[PDB]
């Protein structure tokens, strides 16, 4: 070829555009691409509703921080979108929604710095409740954080008593906060942004569910988690940071049942 | 007749001093090793017939494991009607050993096959006469009406599907299709069984969150079917599920510390899986 | 109705080959109206194991640097 | 036929679904109908979003009153709509949108009743301000009323000091506020709901304009308006009442030029 | 004597079409010399909904007058 580096590349939806000079080729899950409903498959009998442009493009939430302490970072599909554009009034004014998306983890430093961070997309990740007093003990506003996703820690201490620190995940670092050594968690479709060889993660991934289309209000499909397999390090100072930016862009979505739009309880 | 798939033969390969570097990857891709013997060293050639046709999902899922254990007691005395039935929901987190194995795979799709298991015992020192007993297994589907004494009359099962057993005969045992609403089981499920809306608790979900919050099979009715007699006699009711038929989706790690409840949910008093050793160069 | 097939190689058995002799062959003749009643479905050896260990998009060949 | 009544019918579009047993034909404006913009007519060159089944449906307004006093009421589109479920929604994310309607008006009475509906569809319904002291002076707000529009007069009372009110339409019926004798508001695709005859009243507009796609969030191509050429009347008393239903439902929607959404001024 | 027939589709079965593979039948042979004593009937599917949902005398369509 001209050179064409599997480094380089380029990715367009909608109106948005990522690009990379460093990134590691890039994965699809399960080796499958998003796709829609065939008329074989599908269930929902109301014509569906297809965005296309409007909806499946390229939405980049808050980054984040990495830090020496930094234990990890988790969130969920479709959640931290749910108020990205037009993606979300869709996603909202319908009872039933699909999609599959393309995962984009930034992350640059320098040739000086050392650190990898692992980009799992596990698919139904459910964790576990802080509070040994009750089971599957979590309110829909902790489990649903949106553009700001959850963090992990490295230690677990429930709240037996305060029955507001038990209705949370117990983002358990070491274990997936599933009770699951997070050694194994590249059994899922995944990428390793390792400083000295990359910048960039790039994930597609398919709709996965037992079922064709489902309710994203209630549902989470997938889960993005990052855990520094590799604690960051800068020869300079003893708290060096550098910022990770997760930028997701939702691909083949189709909705049925469309009414009033829903509206969740929040603070 | 046909030749069962055999793993990978060893081709025989010699020294090399190529720009071909198949010792060398970069796993920043998602991709895993992939090197063999071949690549690395110098090889001899081999013929393999092993197969791992013991790893096939239907092998490997292919036993009757125990999912429960019910009790039972048909007694003449004050409180012991209740005791003459059990309601067993039906699941397979009851234990561990089966629970664990399904729980390799996020989806899974089969039928089952229901194995039962009767041992009949004596409680105190009321050690004396009772004739064989004949018991009732009914399965009551989600929204069929519950027995409320061991005798009313949902026992007809006019409808629901029951086994009679003779204490004494070779265990009772069925066979049950897929019967998910689903294309597929789920194993998790990282949602809510309803979606709680503006003006509501700054808590609601707490209660209807993860899979067991919409999973629902029905439960299982046991009881003997012969009155009480003068001395009580304690049974136990053991069930065995084997899925059957299976296929599955999406894999994930396995359940790495103790179980607790239904859910995921892990006990700061055992979350230590791995052990201690003595230097990162001991042996 | 009965359907003849090959049984699995045991002890002293046909070379690895399992084409020596009908002595391998075992009937099977479903009795029940039902699928689900069947016994285990026939051993599937077929596996596709790169949806897991190489689900890249561009393909990487052994020999070549997996970062071009 | 098998008695196929020029009066009965039904429209579909979406999930939503008019019928009318009392209708009298229904109308296409000048004859054509909605269309999408032609890859020979085209302007802005990103892909167009088009929200087919989510937004092309029959959104139903605010029902108003025929009194014996009325004397008139008068909408925007896509104004009158840019509340409307999902439509507005795609509407409001997009600097360019287009689209044409079916507009259905409702009022039943009986067959003691008169009165005499005329529904009009004008386009560039441009009407004069209320205040001698400045031109062309109305306000956004004022302009855009929504699903409430406004209501016709049969008095000119111009505030030239007032400035509150001189920044609003001068909605007066004999001359459609416009400055023409609303006699010749026929020669405007029209409809007639006179009592005696039917209850319906069914015209459907394709987008009009000297563009192919504009701007909706500054102009509003059509303007429902409707006037009782016939006074509403019921021989019990001299105050009789009907309620008047108003529900359009766009066609052939597609938006170019997505960005943040549009949040208009407001009260 | 004995009659073949398909099976129930099951859980890991033949794509709905019920037309993929021997091993969807079961075997059936009568054993007794009265009709009584065999399994349940044949699944029939058949159905006329209409002498029940519509048994007018002068049919009507849909897209028409109930009433004309
Ligand atoms: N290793 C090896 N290379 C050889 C030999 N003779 C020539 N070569 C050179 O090494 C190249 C690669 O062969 P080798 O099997 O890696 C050949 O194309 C040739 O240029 C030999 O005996 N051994
Ligand atoms: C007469 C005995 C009837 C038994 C009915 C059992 C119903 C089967 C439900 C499926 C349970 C296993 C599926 C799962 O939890 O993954
Ligand atoms: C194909 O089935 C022809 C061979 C039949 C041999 C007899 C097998 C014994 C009977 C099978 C069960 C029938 C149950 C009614
Ligand atoms: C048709 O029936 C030919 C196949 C016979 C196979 C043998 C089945 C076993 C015997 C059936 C019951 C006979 C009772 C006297
Ligand atoms: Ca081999």
């Amino acid at each position: 070829a001209c050179g064409y580096s599997d480094r380089v590349r380029q990715i367009t939806l909608g109106n948005s555009t990522i690009t990379t000079q460093e990134a590691a080729n890039a994965i699809v899950a399960y080796g499958e691409w998003p796709t829609y409903i065939n008329d074989s498959e599908a269930n929902p009998v109301d014509a569906p509703t297809e965005p296309d442009v409007s909806s499946n493009r390229f939405y980049t939430l808050e980054s984040v921080s990495w830090k020496t302490t930094s234990r990890g970072w988790w969130w969920k599909l479709p959640d931290c979108l749910k108020d990205m554009g037009m993606f979300g009034q869709n996603m909202y004014y319908h009872y039933l929604g699909r999609s599959g998306y393309t995962i984009h983890v930034q992350c640059n430093a320098s040739k000086f710095h050392q650190g990898a961070l692992g980009v799992f997309l596990i698919p139904e990740f459910v964790m576990a409740c802080n509070t040994e007093s009750k089971t599957s003990y979590v309110s829909y506003i902790n489990a649903n954080p949106g553009e700001r996703g959850g963090e992990f820690t490295n230690t677990y201490n429930p709240s037996n008593t305060d029955a507001s620190e038990g209705r949370k995940f117990a983002a358990l670092d070491y274990l997936l906060g599933s009770g699951v050594l997070a050694g194994n968690a590249f059994v899922y479709p995944h990428q390793i942004i390792n400083l000295r060889t990359n910048n960039s993660a790039t994930i597609v991934v398919p709709y996965v569910n037992s079922l064709v289309i489902d309710c994203m209000a209630k549902h989470n499909n997938w889960g993005i988690v990052i855990l520094p397999l590799a604690p960051l390090a800068f020869a300079a100072t003893s708290s060096p940071q550098v910022p990770i930016t997760v930028t997701i862009a939702p691909m083949c979505t189709e909705f049925n049942g469309l009414r009033n739009i829903t509206v969740p309880v929040h603070q | 007749v046909s030749q069962p798939p055999s793993t990978q033969s060893t081709e025989a390969t010699s020294g090399v001093n190529s720009q071909e570097v198949p010792a060398l990857t970069a796993v920043e891709t998602g991709a895993s090793g992939q090197a063999i013997p071949s690549d690395v060293v110098e090889t001899r050639h081999v013929v393999n017939y092993k197969t791992r046709s013991e790893s096939c999902l239907e092998s490997f899922f292919g036993r009757a494991a125990c999912v429960t254990i019910l009790s039972l007691t048909n007694s003449s005395k004050s409180g012991e009607e209740k005791k003459h039935f059990n309601i067993w929901n039906i699941t397979y987190t009851d234990t561990v050993q089966l629970r664990r194995k399904l729980e390799f795979f996020t989806y899974s799709r089969f039928d089952l096959e229901m194995t039962f298991v009767f041992t009949e015992n004596y409680p105190s020192t009321a050690s004396g006469e009772v004739r064989n007993q004949v018991y009732q297994i009914m399965y009551i589907p989600p929204g069929a009406p519950r027995p409320s004494s061991w005798d009313d009359y949902t026992w007809q099962s006019s409808s629901n599907p029951s086994i009679f057993y003779m204490y004494g005969n070779a265990p009772p045992r069925m066979s049950i299709p897929y019967v998910g609403i689903a294309n597929a089981y789920s194993h998790f499920y990282d949602g809510f069984a309803r979606v709680p809306l503006e003006g509501e608790n700054t808590d609601a979900g707490d209660t209807f969150y993860g899979l067991v919050s919409i999973n629902d099979f029905g439960v299982l009715a046991v009881r003997a079917v012969n009155r009480s007699n003068p001395h009580t006699i304690h049974t136990s009711v053991r069930v065995y599920m084997k899925p059957k038929h299976i296929r599955c989706w999406c894999p994930r790690p396995p359940r790495a510390v103790l179980y607790r409840g239904e859910g995921v949910d892990m006990i700061s008093s055992a979350i230590l899986p791995l052990t201690k050793v003595d230097s990162i160069t001991t042996f | 109705g009965a359907q003849v097939s090959t049984q699995k190689t045991g002890a002293h058995e046909n070379q690895n080959v399992a084409a020596n002799g009908s002595t391998i062959n075992y009937t099977t003749i479903n009795y029940y109206k039902d699928s689900a009643s069947n016994s285990a479905t026939r051993q599937d050896l077929s596996q596709d194991p790169s949806k897991f260990t190489e689900p890249v998009k561009d393909l990487m060949l052994k020999t070549a640097p997996a970062l071009n």
